[PDB]
């Protein structure tokens, strides 16, 4: 389950983006990676109720509706 | 011997159109992804094998198509309302063989 992970990672650019949005909706940051403070953050779900997932997807779909269905038609 | 022919380049002036095509040669095609891309060098267009996810570069959007012949070897790169800024050499690649490319030239 890590092939989509590195998927959305470089079908981004800025990864401060959707962290910005998730805030406040959090300590993984230490880690050195920019993906892997992706990679972590979705080891996170049983912290993430239906509005989390919500959050992410209505995100990207604010952002680009593409990346919004790719998701979505896994 | 790993195949891949470019083809469909050429010379346009703006609002017109490019067809690209790239020819797999070789190996099986319809069980890996086909790209293009676009000369830092950026990539251009990625479509996944089996023909269901699509996915274009933000240069494409509603412009630029990557379609898909499986029957065989063959995927098209439709350019429209070509760009001066997005003339440059197409480059057609799948699974670490690039093709050897094609000029555009827009102006």
């Amino acid at each position: 389950i890590d092939q989509h992970r590195a998927a959305l990672i470089a079908r981004v650019t800025n990864v401060e983006w959707l962290l910005d949005a998730l805030y406040g909706k959090q300590a993984v940051r230490a880690e050195p990676t920019n993906p892997s403070k992706m990679r972590k953050l979705f080891s996170f779900t049983p912290a993430w109720n239906w509005t989390c997932k919500d959050l992410l997807l209505q995100a990207l779909r604010e952002s680009q509706s593409y990346l919004v269905e790719d998701l979505e038609r896994s | 011997q790993v195949q891949l022919q470019e083809s469909g380049g050429g010379l346009v002036q703006p609002g017109g159109s490019l067809k690209l095509s790239c020819a797999a040669s070789g190996f099986t095609f319809s069980r890996y992804a086909m790209s293009w891309y676009r000369q830092e060098r950026e990539s251009v267009a990625r479509i996944s094998s089996g023909g269901g996810t699509i996915y274009y570069a933000d240069s494409v959007k509603g412009r630029f198509t990557i379609s898909r012949e499986d029957a065989k070897n063959t995927v098209y790169l439709q350019m429209n309302s070509l760009k001066p800024e997005d003339t440059a050499v197409y480059y057609c690649y799948v699974g670490g063989f690039w093709g050897q490319g094609t000029q555009v030239t827009v102006s």
